[PDB]
């Protein structure tokens, strides 16, 4: 119940902080989709996929990785809010075209992350 | 760690009352352009309007001839850790 | 360094507050869980808001603005989430509702965030 | 704490050489469910298929005249912060 706590401190501080490192030193390299802040969510899409895969094969994991790898890590290293400033900002500027785009690579890029973790790791082990 | 500055402000055509001036982006994501005109000579005072950020040019008019100008133009733009705020301004003197 | 803190402590509080809301929550609506909804739309309504709020005062501080939106707003929203709940809702062959969650928090999300930004430039 | 596992599994349409077994889903996100029979008395062996989370209703094809079966269903089911996990079986005895 606190043990709990302390694990979505760990990994989500040490989420949040790689997520504020790769954004900012790589989001002003492309303004139009800002690189670091897809990374995080493709990152956290991989992770979390290959987090399907191992957890189903593990059940007797402790609760406290699971819960600093998933709320904690995975949770504040992804981001909806950052993505949602990034296309609001390209609506507002009237880019629409990279509002789009920017929602969908970030959608279906995570899908995939998603996928690709997942089906590597039951190909894996069994 | 990059300029959200317009570059190379610039006057591309001209009527005795008017002006058509053009920028460089910066490359940053610009929501408006703020354009700033009055004339050099001292108080008159200074007069400010919008552009969209699409846009890279705009006309300034209703001007009297023969009269030294300042134009300004900044930028308010998005950035990541800062959100929406302004930049500096990019400057030009230029006599009707 | 010090900004670092600031990414700690309200991204740990923006955490916490999704663990909290999720647990309590998520189980309540399979097809849709509502827990991680409201983190989402909460958390671009904030940042919506100081979008527009910090348009208005430049000058407030780098670092209690690292805090509020890298930090609360990172910890508290999640893609990953989202993306595990549409990609099991996928493989259920539950498409509708995986296809209406997109919708719904990617359009809930924006709105959220018009809502907060013009409510605060239509206030001044 | 809601329940993974299904409820309400029963024989609803019998053959001597095969049954149609139904059961009402356990409101999570199944993502398939599990199905399982084999002959109840000693030796079997045990056998597994699996249907779409989106389908209540299974048929099992080969059995032997007059025997006793047992039938387990499982869920394989995602839930937030155990993301894939297989549930607890319900389980019914049916002859023949
Ligand atoms: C469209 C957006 C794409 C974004 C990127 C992510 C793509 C995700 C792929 C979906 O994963 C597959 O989904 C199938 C369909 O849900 C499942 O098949 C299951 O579906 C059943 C029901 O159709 C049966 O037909 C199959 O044999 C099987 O059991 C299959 O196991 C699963 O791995
Ligand atoms: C689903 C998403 C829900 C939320 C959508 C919010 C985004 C829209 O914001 C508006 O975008 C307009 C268009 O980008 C801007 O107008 C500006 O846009 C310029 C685009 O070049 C000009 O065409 C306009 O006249 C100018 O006022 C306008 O100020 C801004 O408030
Ligand atoms: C009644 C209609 C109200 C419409 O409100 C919108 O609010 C924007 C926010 O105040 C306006 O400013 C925007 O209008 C454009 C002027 O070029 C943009 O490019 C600038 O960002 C500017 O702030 C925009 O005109 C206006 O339609
Ligand atoms: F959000
Ligand atoms: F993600
Ligand atoms: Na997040």
């Amino acid at each position: 119940m606190i043990k709990s706590l302390f694990a979505v401190i760990i990994g989500g501080s040490v989420g949040c902080t790689l997520r504020w490192l790769l954004s900012t030193k790589f989001n002003s390299l492309f303004p139009n989709l800002p690189p670091g802040t897809l990374v995080v969510n493709l990152l956290a899409g991989l992770i979390i996929g290959t987090m399907l895969a191992y957890f189903l094969r593990q059940p007797h994991l402790d609760p406290f990785w699971k819960l600093m790898i998933t709320t904690g890590l995975c949770g504040g290293l992804s981001t909806f809010s950052t993505f949602s400033v990034e296309v609001f900002a390209l609506l507002q500027a009237g880019n629409y075209i990279w509002a789009l785009t920017s929602v969908l690579v970030h959608v279906i890029g995570s899908l995939i992350m998603t996928a690709l973790g997942f089906f590597i790791i039951t190909i894996l082990f069994a | 760690s990059v300029s959200s500055v317009p570059t190379k402000l610039e006057v591309v055509a001209a009527t005795p009352t008017s002006l058509l001036i053009s920028w460089d982006a910066p490359a940053v994501t610009v929501v408006h352009y703020v354009i700033t005109y009055g004339e050099t000579g001292g108080n008159s005072p200074v007069q400010e309007f919008t552009v969209p950020g699409s846009k890279s040019t705009a006309t300034i008019s209703g001007l009297k001839p023969g009269v030294d100008y300042t134009i300004t133009v900044y930028t308010m733009y998005y950035s990541y850790s800062d959100l929406y705020s302004y930049s500096s301004p990019i400057s030009i003197n230029y006599r009707t």
